[PDB]
């Protein structure tokens, strides 16, 4: 129905390249890599998308003015002009924009990062209504489409894509996001998609498994 | 040549006597930054710089 | 030359504030980098020649 | 849109300790308007 606190979700871009519309979601794998990339989800019915680590979630939800008033020192809804806290739920980092540079634009990139920024400096985004039909101050209605800010450098997350690849940071112009909701708070002692589980058999003990490590088998 | 007199204008807004008032020199800047087309396209574009 | 001369102008004297505020708050600190991003430091140390 | 600016002026004085004489002459002038409007909305309720 409408977006609360502590809910899982996923971003969502869709830029056509072919002449044909395709699905780009934003990730990163966490240890390892600080910086983040895109993965298409255009052929699901031939190309498995990874979804293990594209999964997000909202964590706190302040008005500007509080939030610049925490700064110094239950489940609400989300409402336009309201910031906002991004957390990556895998490797539990939250998301932020770091001051790199990077595909030598001779421009204001910045591309888009990921560290430990609890600190609230530059790990926080304003969301802002994308057409004339909605005002601030007003209820986010599931599957709307939604323009981020960052707080700190005041940059659109732009999808700039130049001779190479789409690549992500924020510099230039808008970005129409729409947000995905993949879950909510389930209940308890039941199963749910996307969890990571044990497969037993029989009675006491007894389970699922694969050949062991170390040999040439190639795990088939 | 009509830039350079719209812009004349600006700078006896931001300052009055001596490098002051900056709540409307505040504003100025996350206002001009909006619009993108406002610095001349030699730099600040996707073209160079 | 007229118009890129006055628009740093305009962004020289729309800086933060003096250090009466810079060094003793937080505020005025986000907007002296965005206008520190705009303009590199190599490129504006040899434009004096 | 009332309401958000009241609560939108309590966050300007929450680090604050003690309210000044000008804090108070145009906040009391903002709740004035507010129970204004409070009554309005009794009177389109009353006579069920």
């Amino acid at each position: 129905q409408f977006l609360r606190t502590d809910d899982e979700v996923v971003l969502q871009c869709s830029a056509t390249v072919l002449k044909e519309q395709l699905k780009l979601c934003l990730a990163a794998e966490g240890f390892g890599n600080r910086l983040c990339f895109l993965e298409p989800t255009s052929n699901a019915q031939n190309v498995p998308p990874d979804l293990a680590i594209c999964c997000f979630t909202l964590e706190q939800s302040l008005s500007v003015r509080a939030l610049q008033e925490m700064l110094a020192n239950g489940h609400r809804t989300l409402l336009y002009g309201h910031a906002i806290l991004l957390r990556h739920a895998h490797s539990r980092m939250y998301l932020s924009c770091l001051t790199t540079s990077r595909s030598m634009t001779d421009k204001l990139a910045f591309d888009v990062g990921l560290q430990e920024d609890a600190t609230g400096e530059a790990c926080w985004w304003t969301m802002h209504p994308a057409s004339k039909q909605r005002s601030e101050g007003e209820k986010v209605r599931v599957g709307d489409d939604l323009i981020l800010v960052s707080v700190s450098s005041e940059r659109y997350l732009h999808l700039s894509t130049a001779s190479g690849e789409l690549q992500v940071d924020a510099s230039f112009m808008q970005t129409l996001w729409n947000m995905n909701p993949i879950c909510s708070c389930c209940e308890e002692g039941y199963v749910t998609g996307g969890h990571v589980l044990r497969l037993f058999h029989g009675h006491m003990d007894e389970c699922l498994t694969i050949s062991a490590a170390d040999s040439d088998d190639q795990r088939r | 040549c009509g830039g350079e007199r719209y812009l004349d204008f600006l700078r006896f807004a931001v300052f009055v006597n001596g490098e002051s008032v900056e709540e409307n020199a505040n504003v100025v800047v996350r206002l001009l930054i909006r619009k993108p087309e406002c610095f001349g396209p030699a730099l600040r574009g996707e073209g160079g710089s | 030359m007229s118009f890129y001369a006055a628009l740093i102008d305009l962004l020289g004297r729309c800086a933060p504030e003096m250090h009466l505020i810079q060094a003793g708050k937080g505020e005025a600190l986000r907007i002296r980098a965005i206008l520190r991003s705009l303009v590199p430091l190599d490129d504006l140390v040899g434009i004096i020649s | 849109r009332l309401q958000e600016s009241i609560s939108d002026f309590y966050w300007y004085y929450s680090g604050k300790d003690v309210i000044e004489e000008q804090g108070k002459r145009n906040f009391s002038k903002a709740m004035s308007v507010a129970k204004q409007v409070f009554n309005s909305l009794t009177e389109y309720i009353q006579g069920p």
